[PDB]
């Protein structure tokens, strides 16, 4: 999934300099954002917000979260053999 | 040296507008 | 043979107008300008060390930076519809393609793509990504294109110009070529006044710049700041703008009069011009400096008016300076007009003999103008004024004015000198059109729109008017005859609102399909309006004048809107009877009140 | 600007005069 | 202009022999119609626009 | 397109050919990949056909 | 559109003689 996230990222970033190449300026440039790289974001990711994210505590974010991927990944086991 | 070097490179009045909302919600 | 525009990239140039253009302040702009001519200087006084003589310091600087002044080449020739069509072969655009309309139409701002009034702006967005980031091109290189330009087009040669053109746009960027087409155009926008661009340059470069009317001369002269002129007054066969009588209020005339007598003459509505004799050679020259002895004749052998006046001077005069009013004249009616003779009438005289009468008073001048020559009724005549100390012998002179059909008088001091570039500083005009309750007032209503450029660009600036017909009664009139087209006497706030108001009721006009209910002539209109839903206009002209561009075959002269009626509905329009009862109350004029107080 | 009146902009807004107030 | 392998005519000879065999070929089907030569990326120009 | 427009006569077909081996002629700059990109599409829009 | 030839586009690109072939 994230790998994907990261290839439609590329694709709306080679769409985005088209824009801008095709000499097109914005009205508000409150709104601009930065072109995007996968080891930049990675690397900002994993100083910054894993302490945070990769925690469990009890395991309640798991219940939370991760349960319908779990189903679906689980069907797939069983499906499989 | 060229054209390299010898070319370089509390008043008024305070006003106010009062916008308010005449929806039944207020 | 050194030159300092060889040595000035254009493109400093360039960022130089950018920077006084995007800048508010008017201090940041003269200090922007100040430090660009003193570099400009300073590189001029290095590279012409070695020589003891130079032939150009800073013309080509003033030349390019102030195109409406420019003389030493004719016009170009082209302009926005020309410059557009010229751009887009040259480019190899399509030729329906949203560029190429875009370029012609740039007035319309349906586009909605930046701003749509000026060409210059949408020249440059669609050049943006076709040239380069940075030139190639000095200034001397650009004043050589121009002029080679410029004498193509007197040269009545296309494809050099075509030649010319593509180098411009192939050794230029973006930028600077919008800047080019700025100043192609003769509109450069700087926000800066003249004066304060001569000011700058030196302590006496306009009236230096006003006696020559040259930008050569008056940089020639005037380069360095510590030294400057003492003697400054009109020179012989110099071109010298003239006076501006300004509105002369019709209730203090003494106070602006001190007093004392003042001369009246009749108005005299022609071309204003300027003739220098020396000799044989005859030199002619408009109001705006701008020669016209070719179609006069330099000499006595050749002209319209020179192998004339040669015989009627006097036999003690060798070199003389006189400036007037040219007319023709009809001799089967013997009348002036607004078969013909050109006729020349002097009411002034500047230089006469070795010298100089400008510092003289009026009364002088009016004198040598009596004793300068021997004037021909039909082609040389001489202003009849006449001396006036009260109010009542001008408001006679104005009646007696009016009466004869004439456009208006002028007041004149006779203790008045002679200063060039000058608005109403002792010459006045009184007309007609300058006191109120004195115009037969007309109430139209407008059924087309152009739309505006510049300042007026997203908006509506001016739109075409038409008169009703007369219908059968009881039923309000359906088919409009196109009279004239009104622009000015609005301002942006009552402007706007008319556009908004009829923003939704606009609707395009097609050449090939009119519109049934409007008529139209030899202009139309870029956008039609049924007369249904219209607002009635109210215009004050000074005149109505027969014409072939229009249905109803004539014109207002300098038309205005006075304002809107709203009380008035769009069916109390006016009718053609109206336009011949009009016409035929006094044909021309419309003033045919006596001012009595 | 922190501590500014709402009603004049540019001008330090003060709280009403408390007068005499004791201390413990 | 460069072989890849021995007894190849380089890219240059290749384009030159379809041109010429174009040429030749128009000459004899219809010799009224129009054909031009330019050559870009090389140290001389020559061109109506001084490019 | 200039040598296009030069010619004088009635033109059925306007064709070019390109014979290049290159895949990216301007790939360091992404400026000039853009402007060629634009002039081939106005030259298409035109009625030029490219090969 | 097939079939074109590039030398003289509107007229359809002509197969080589080949003259007798026998199956």
């Amino acid at each position: 999934q994230v790998r994907e996230l990261a290839t439609l990222l590329h694709m709306k970033d080679l769409e985005i300099q088209d824009y801008q190449e095709s000499g097109a300026t914005l009205i508000r440039d409150r709104l601009k954002t930065e072109p995007f790289e996968e080891n930049s974001f990675l690397e900002q990711f994993m100083i910054e917000k894993l302490p945070e994210a990769c925690s469990i505590g009890d395991g309640k974010p798991f219940v939370m979260n991760l349960q319908d991927l779990y189903m679906a990944v689980t069907t797939q086991e069983v499906q499989v053999g | 040296s060229g054209w390299e070097s010898y070319y370089k490179t509390y008043s008024g009045r305070d006003s106010l507008i009062f916008l308010v909302d005449a929806s039944k919600a207020m | 043979s050194q030159t300092v525009a060889s040595h000035v990239p254009f493109a400093d140039l360039c960022s130089t107008l950018e920077r006084i253009q995007k800048s508010k302040g008017r201090a940041e702009k003269i200090r922007h300008f100040r430090e660009f001519l003193d570099s400009w200087r300073k590189f001029h006084d290095a590279l012409h060390k070695n020589h003891k003589d130079v032939t150009d310091s800073f013309y080509p600087a003033m030349r390019l930076i102030l195109p409406q002044l420019e003389r030493e080449r004719m016009a170009y020739g082209i302009k926005e519809t020309m410059l557009a069509k010229l751009y887009i072969e040259l480019l190899n655009l399509p030729r329906d393609g949203k560029d190429a309309l875009k370029l012609l139409n740039y007035r319309t701002p349906t586009g909605t793509h930046g701003d749509a009034g000026d060409f210059a702006m949408i020249a440059y967005f669609v050049l943006k990504p076709r040239c380069l980031q940075k030139g190639s091109l000095t200034i001397q290189q650009v004043n050589d294109l121009l002029d080679s330009i410029a004498s193509n087009n007197s040269a009545k040669r296309k494809d050099l110009i075509k030649k010319s053109l593509l180098q411009l746009i192939t050794q230029s960027s973006a930028l600077e070529q919008k800047w080019l087409i700025r100043m192609i155009i003769k509109d450069l926008k700087l926000g800066v006044s003249q004066q304060t661009i001569f000011s700058v340059f030196h302590n006496d470069a306009a009236e230096l710049h006003n006696v020559t009317t040259d930008l050569e001369k008056v940089c020639r002269q005037l380069h360095d700041p510590s030294v400057g002129l003492s003697d400054i007054s009109i020179t012989l066969f110099s071109a010298f703008k003239p006076m501006l009588a300004a509105i002369a209020d019709i209730e203090h005339i003494e106070k602006d009069m001190k007093h004392q007598s003042f001369y009246i003459e009749t108005k005299l509505d022609g071309e204003r011009m300027q003739m220098h004799k020396d000799g044989d050679v005859y030199k002619y020259f408009s109001r705006n400096g701008y020669n016209y002895t070719d179609q006069f004749g330099a000499s006595p052998t050749e002209g319209s008016l020179t192998p004339f006046i040669h015989n009627a001077f006097k036999a003690d005069i060798q070199i003389c300076i006189l400036d007037g009013e040219m007319m023709a004249y009809n001799p089967n009616t013997q009348t002036f007009m607004q078969d013909l003779q050109t006729c020349y009438c002097v009411f002034d005289v500047l230089m006469v003999n070795n010298k100089k009468l400008g510092h003289e008073t009026l009364r002088k001048r009016y004198e040598i103008l009596s004793s300068i020559f021997t004037p021909i009724p039909g082609r040389i005549e001489i202003v009849q004024k006449t001396q006036a100390h009260t109010k009542n012998e001008v408001i006679d002179a104005l009646n007696e004015a009016i009466d004869k059909r004439e456009e208006g008088i002028m007041v004149k001091q006779p203790l008045s000198i002679y200063k060039p570039d000058k608005r109403g500083e002792g010459w006045l005009k009184i007309k007609p059109e300058y006191v109120s309750g004195l115009m037969d007032e007309l109430d139209i209503l407008i059924v087309g729109g152009y739309w505006g450029k510049g300042s007026r660009g997203g908006m509506m600036s001016h739109f075409l008017c038409a008169v009703a017909e007369k219908p059968p009664p009881g039923e309000k009139p359906s088919v409009f005859h196109t009279l004239s087209r009104v622009g000015s006497g609005c301002t942006m706030k009552e402007l706007y609102d008319l556009g908004l108001k009829l923003a939704k009721y606009w609707k395009p006009f097609h050449r090939k399909a009119p519109p049934s209910s409007i008529l139209c002539g030899t202009e139309k209109p870029e956008v039609y309006i049924e007369p249904c839903n219209s607002v009635i206009v109210q215009i004050k002209a000074a005149e109505i004048v027969p014409s072939d561009m229009y249905k109803t075959g004539c014109t207002l002269r300098f038309p205005r809107i006075e304002k809107i009626r709203d009380d008035k509905e769009w069916h109390e329009c006016m009718t053609l009877d109206d336009l011949e009862q009009l016409r035929g109350k006094a044909s021309g004029k419309l003033a045919s009140k006596h001012l009595y107080i | 600007c922190p501590g500014e009146s709402l009603i004049n902009p540019g001008f330090k807004s003060k709280k009403p005069a408390g007068g005499v107030d004791f201390d413990e | 202009f460069e072989s890849q392998s021995e007894d190849e005519l380089t890219p240059f000879d290749m384009s030159i022999q379809c041109i010429q065999s174009v040429y030749i070929s128009k000459i004899i089907s219809s010799d009224r119609d129009l054909l031009a030569v330019v050559f870009y990326g090389t140290e001389k120009d020559k061109n109506s626009v001084n490019f | 397109a200039n040598l296009f427009s030069d010619v004088q006569f009635k033109m059925s077909h306007k064709r070019i050919m390109l014979f290049t081996n290159e895949d990216n002629p301007h790939g360091n700059d992404s400026a000039k990949a853009s402007r060629a990109r634009t002039k081939a599409g106005d030259l298409r829009d035109t009625g030029i056909f490219l090969d």
